[PDB]
């Protein structure tokens, strides 16, 4: 009609992606009962606390404090640069 | 059961605004003096 | 142990042993302790004398850059006999690392501003004067930020009862908004959560 | 990696520079969008016409409080003093004292409705599964003498709809 | 029984009631009971919204409102039944087109001197005026000195009060002047003779009550309220132009709330300083407040900045 | 003294009372020794607790549940 | 005689049907005010046009948290408003202060500073129990300016 | 005690200092008293200043007497300018607050165990 392409005379054209989704193509509801699995070492006869151990780990290891061919060691290697990452990088 | 029949509202003064109160038993239970005789 | 326990990495912990070995080597007039946090971070315990000095060495060098100052802060500990604490925190852009610099103090002893070394300690030093009470000398400006114009208590230290000492309320008897002592409508209940048995053996305090 | 934006140079030749002098002086741009991309009004408005129509929600929503009771009623709350002790804001206030038979229940239960920050920490600590955030935004009365709740305001406010509540949990309780 | 400290959210054991307590005086008393702790039951007549500017006065659950008429003998009996002290400021200026004004100082102060006496109030209180004398004056000033006679019969314990001409903040006494931009200031009556009265500052009166509110030991024994020094001059009407550098109304406007070409003009010049033997103030003290210093505040006009005020007064004589 | 606050406000109070609403229950029986008290339906109700009724005539309703229970 | 009480079906229907609310953005609650003037629930054009200058308003609104240093500012602004003014707080922090109610630098409650009328309760009230809180205030004018002139 | 003092050295330059900024206060009370459009007897404004400076009298030490100053040196920034709106100032002179008994027998009838 005469108002359909006058919406298409600007901003290119869409007619597929449209702001209000109001029409169909949505998700309906939660129909199914789900079941959430428990995997991670949940079983018996083996899983034994004191091998899984999340916590109980030591105090911060010291270094020489009060009471040699050094290369001027830096804390780590310096950073190598980045690419220019072809996408349309200009 | 144990739920209503019709309904109510959130009303500003209905007259009933419910204006809450305290729900508890008394506290220190003051002493009563003795009666008429000396 | 693997599935739920955070996998460690050694390499990061070898170097930050070295590179921190020798900044107790080349500035021994100042640095009084150094160590390695088990997560691969460093803490340099420095006398209050060097503050402008040490950073300035950390300010430029070809073996340690540390140009980016991230976080200045404080902690205030009673029963440390010198109350407060500073912690500077600096990122060296080239070498990808964090090295924190701890310097103690008191209220009365001044500490000297870091402002000519970095211009980003401009605010972070105005603040602390409000909260804890530490007084930074030779600071281009010293004023009141984060707080109202009335608080004479310097709150975040450990003696300020949470609700401050004056509630506020407006009355129409004249035309101001005036200040009457604090009167609450609920106690602020104090619960008590600290459970016995000392679940941590590794941190076990000295036997005594 | 990287990218470089706003790094370009004009071409500098008389086939181009007309195209940039047919732009400044004739306004061939600046009518491109707002001569057009504005209109483009011909789309259906999006409005939820409020007093009648209303918008979406989910079964996990949070809101006005309740206290359920089983079939023939027990006042499901046992006064175990938990939904009180995880409360960040410290709204809750509970005072038990042994009821006549000897089963324990409450006396005062008061949720302040100003302090409550709407966690979802008091829906999730109750082991006997009593106290439940309702899905109705009925609120807004005209006096702060009010919103403080007692016990016997809550129960009704939670027996006014239990057809709403008792059908949400049985969607949601299979996940947690 | 009094607990704790008198700041706010405290007790201090006294209930009260204050009738009236909307216009100038009553608003300014309750504000001194919304601090030391109380239970101030303030009723009011017709005004739903004019009473709000009051509410941030008591902390929470202290002051509480009712509705009443006052010619119904029940409306005063439903409230007071629980009370300790009850004062009464009620009454006003000009005769109403509805209330005939004759007994509103007679029947009303008695209508609340009904079951209050019966029901077991105590330390009941009422107001008088320094200038009201049962000799012939003044048509409004009269009927007020009847209450001192007629009403005192009931409730042998009163400690009924007798203050002077008062100057507040929003008050209408000293404000009738300086509203007088007009064909000119014409004193009353074009004579500089008997001005002025004892102009006590509204704080001291409203600090008197709450000083007698549990005094103790003033009941039946009436007091009168000293002014500052000393009497005063004509200059008071010049003093107005010395510094000034020259509820439930309506939607649009009213029909009559005038300057009243009636008692009003002659009520201000009635002077009659009266008996010293009344205790009457420092005993109930400790308060007395001047004029020269406290009259800038309440007076602010179209300069709003300049003051530079050096001019004072002796007393003046008869002093 | 306190009682002048709800004047005209109609004083919300609880029409029903559970102080005892319990005793109207047909106190059950089993014919066995110890029982499972999980109430009000599975996984909505008190945690499972097992009570012993051997007295003569009594029971024990676990005290979460309240509902009069015995053999 | 009866003309007055029929007149207040005009003036007491005019002031309730056009409101010019000020707002205070301060804290989280401001965003769930905006969405009242966004098109979903459309505040304006249901009779209430949104923010104007301090002088022209009727109903000011307090969002957010009121520290010490903001109290001297509010009190002043509430004054200048014309006569037919109200104060409708909202959010759990104008009612007794959300949390922060035990802090040092937060005024406790914002009723203490002004004579507040209607309340609303919760971090952000859900952009609904806002409007539900106004359709209280357009129903909280049942009052009559009759029976002050015309009784006493 | 060995720590560097702040400004003063012992008690004299110090007690030259407190004498000093007194006048900056004493010379400027009143320019404000017309500026905020607050009304008081200008002599009050010269009583409080002299009421405060006499308050902390027992101070035995430098670096305390310098500490207090650094507060006092500030305020003249805000007040001599306008960073306060009438209600950060007048709070010095407490108008509304009902009196404290401070005597004995006036306590014993009001309040428990102070
Ligand atoms: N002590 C003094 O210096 C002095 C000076 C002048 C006059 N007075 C008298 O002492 C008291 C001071 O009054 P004021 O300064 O506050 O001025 P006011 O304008 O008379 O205040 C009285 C308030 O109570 C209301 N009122 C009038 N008659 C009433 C009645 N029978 N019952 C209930 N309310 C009534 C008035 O109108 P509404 O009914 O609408 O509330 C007004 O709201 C008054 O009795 C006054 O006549 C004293
Ligand atoms: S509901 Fe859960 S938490 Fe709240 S009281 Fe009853 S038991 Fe204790
Ligand atoms: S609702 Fe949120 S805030 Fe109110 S109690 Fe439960 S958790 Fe604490
Ligand atoms: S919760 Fe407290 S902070 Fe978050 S919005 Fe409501 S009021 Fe502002």
């Amino acid at each position: 009609r005469f108002i359909q392409w006058l919406r298409n005379w600007a901003s290119g054209r869409d007619l597929q992606a449209k702001l209000q989704l109001r029409y169909q193509e949505i998700s309906k509801r939660t129909q199914p009962p789900p079941k959430l699995p428990v995997g991670p070492s949940h079983k018996l006869s083996n899983n034994y606390y004191c091998t899984r151990d999340g916590r109980r780990e030591a105090m911060p290891p010291s270094i020489v404090m009060s009471s040699s061919e050094k290369k001027a060691v830096s804390p780590a290697p310096p950073i190598k640069r980045w690419e220019l990452s072809q996408d349309e990088p200009y | 059961k144990f739920i209503w029949t019709n309904h109510k509202f959130n009303l500003s003064g209905t007259p009933q605004q419910y204006v809450p109160y305290s729900t508890t038993r008394k506290k220190i239970q003051e002493w009563v003096p003795p009666s008429t005789p000396y | 142990t693997r599935p739920t326990v955070r996998p460690r990495n050694d390499v990061a912990h070898k170097q930050l042993s070295a590179f921190g070995e020798y900044v107790a080597e080349i500035l021994p007039k100042y640095v009084q302790q150094v160590q390695v946090s088990c997560f691969n971070e460093l803490e340099i315990c420095i006398h209050p004398d060097g503050v402008i000095p040490v950073l300035t060495f950390l300010r430029d060098h070809s073996n340690a850059q540390f140009k980016s100052l991230a976080d200045l802060t404080a902690v205030d500990i009673p029963t440390r006999q010198n109350r407060f604490e500073i912690v500077y925190n600096l990122l060296s852009l080239r070498f990808n690392s964090r090295i924190r610099v701890k310097t103690y103090t008191d209220e009365l002893t001044p500490i000297e501003s870091s402002v000519p070394v970095y211009k980003a300690a401009n605010w972070y030093e105005r603040e602390i004067w409000d909260m804890f009470g530490v007084f930074f000398a030779n600071h281009p400006d010293l004023r009141r930020i984060l707080t109202d114009y009335g608080f004479e208590g310097h709150p975040f230290r450990k003696d300020f009862p949470l609700s401050g000492y004056v509630e506020l309320r407006y009355d129409d008897e004249v035309k101001r908004v005036v200040a009457e002592p604090v009167e609450l409508a609920q106690e602020f209940r104090k619960f008590d959560l600290n459970s016995p048995w000392e679940a941590f053996p590794a941190y076990r305090q000295p036997p005594e | 990696t990287y990218k470089y934006v706003n790094l370009r140079e004009p071409s500098m030749d008389m086939k181009s520079v007309t195209d940039r002098a047919a732009q400044t002086l004739l306004w061939t741009e600046l009518i491109r969008g707002l001569g057009m991309t504005l209109s483009y009004l011909f789309r259906e408005p999006a409005t939820i016409n409020y007093p009648f129509e209303k918008g979406p929600l989910s079964p996990r929503f949070r809101g006005e409080h309740a206290l359920r009771r089983y079939p023939s009623g027990e006042e499901r709350c046992i006064a175990c003093k938990l939904c009180e002790a995880v409360c960040p804001a410290q709204a809750i206030t509970i005072e038990a004292e042994p009821r006549a038979d000897g089963s324990r229940r409450t006396t005062r239960y008061d949720i302040d409705m100003t302090k409550c920050i709407y966690c979802g920490f008091c829906q999730e600590a109750c082991p006997v599964d009593a106290i439940v955030e309702g899905p109705n935004f009925e609120f807004s009365t005209e006096t702060h003498e009010e919103l403080l709740y007692n016990k016997e305001k809550l129960l009704n406010n939670g027996d006014k709809w239990e057809a709403e509540i008792a059908a949400n949990i049985q969607a949601d309780y299979l996940y947690r | 029984i009094p607990h704790g400290k008198g700041g706010r959210s405290s007790v201090s054991g006294i209930v009260a009631t204050v009738f009236g307590a909307t216009g100038f005086l009553g608003r300014y008393v309750v504000n001194h009971l919304g601090r030391m702790g109380s239970q101030v039951i303030v009723p009011h007549r017709c005004e739903p919204y004019d009473t709000m500017h009051l509410r941030p006065m008591g902390d929470l659950g202290q002051i509480i409102f009712m509705d009443w008429n006052g010619r119904d003998k029940d409306s005063i009996r439903r409230a007071v039944e629980h009370s300790s002290v009850v004062i009464n400021l009620v009454g006003r200026e000009w005769e109403t087109q509805n209330f005939d004004f004759e007994d509103v100082f007679v029947k009303i102060p008695q209508a609340i001197a009904q079951v209050s006496k019966e029901a077991g109030v105590e330390k009941f209180i009422h107001i008088s005026h320094l200038n009201a004398d049962i000799k012939s004056s003044s048509k409004y000033l009269r009927s007020k000195a009847v209450g001192e006679k007629e009403v005192r019969e009931t409730f042998p314990e009163a400690t009924i009060i007798k203050p002077a001409e008062i100057f507040g903040r929003e008050d209408r006494f000293l404000n009738y002047f300086a509203n007088i931009r007009w064909f000119g200031g014409v004193p009353l009556i074009s004579l500089g003779k008997k001005t002025v009265k004892q102009p006590v500052y509204i704080v001291d009166v409203t600090k008197g009550i709450i000083n007698a509110i549990k005094d103790p030991d003033a009941r039946g024994k009436t007091f009168a309220f000293v002014g500052p020094s000393r009497y005063l001059l004509f200059d008071l009407v010049q003093y107005v132009f010395a510094v000034a550098h020259r509820i439930g109304r309506l939607f649009e406007i009213s029909p009559f709330e005038p300057w009243t070409t009636r008692d009003k003009v002659e009520r201000i010049h009635t002077t009659d300083k009266i008996l010293p033997h009344l205790p009457g103030l420092e005993d109930l003290g400790v308060e007395a407040t001047p004029l020269e210093l406290k009259a800038i505040e309440v007076l602010r006009r179209h300069r709003t900045y300049r003051w530079l005020s050096s001019e004072i007064e002796d007393v003046q004589p008869a002093k | 003294y306190r009682k002048v606050r709800f004047v005209g406000r109609q004083k919300e109070v609880n029409e029903n009372f559970a102080i005892d609403l319990i005793a109207e229950q047909p106190v059950s029986q089993v014919g066995s020794r110890v029982i499972s008290c999980d109430g009000g339906g599975g996984a909505l109700g008190h945690p499972r607790v097992y009570i012993n009724l051997d007295k003569e005539t009594k029971t024990g309703t676990c005290g979460y549940c309240g509902l009069q229970f015995r053999q | 005689e009866y003309v007055v009480a029929k007149l207040d079906d005009l003036i007491n229907w005019a002031r309730r049907s056009s409101l010019w609310p000020m707002t205070f953005g301060l804290a989280c609650c401001a965003v769930e005010m905006m969405h009242m003037a966004a098109p979903r629930y459309d505040m304006d054009r249901f009779g209430v046009v949104f923010r104007a200058s301090p002088r022209q308003s009727d109903v000011m609104i307090v969002a957010g948290t009121l520290t010490n240093k903001m109290a001297p500012a509010l009190r002043k602004v509430y004054d200048q408003m014309p006569e037919p003014r109200y104060v409708v707080s909202m959010g759990s922090c104008a009612n007794g202060g959300g949390y922060y109610h035990y802090s040092y630098s937060v005024v406790r409650g914002c009723d203490r500073i002004v004579p507040v009328d209607i309340y609303v309760p919760g971090c952000p009230p859900t952009a609904e129990a806002l409007l539900y809180g106004i359709l209280q205030l357009q129903k909280k004018i049942k009052r009559e300016k009759r029976l002050r002139i015309w009784y006493r | 005690t060995s720590v560097k003092p702040i400004f003063s050295r012992d008690m004299n330059e110090a007690k030259r200092r407190v004498r000093e900024l007194y006048r900056a206060w004493y010379r400027e009370v009143p320019n404000t008293v017309h500026l905020f459009q607050l009304d008081i007897s200008v002599k009050q404004g010269r009583d409080k200043v002299r009421e405060m400076f006499k308050k902390n009298a027992h101070i035995t030490d430098p670096r305390v007497v310098d500490l207090l100053v650094i507060k006092g040196k500030m305020e003249l920034e805000e007040t001599i300018k306008v960073w306060k709106q009438r209600t950060h100032v007048m709070r010095f002179f407490h108008e509304t607050e009902a009196p404290r008994p401070k005597d004995f027998l006036s306590k014993f009838y009001v309040g428990h165990d102070p």
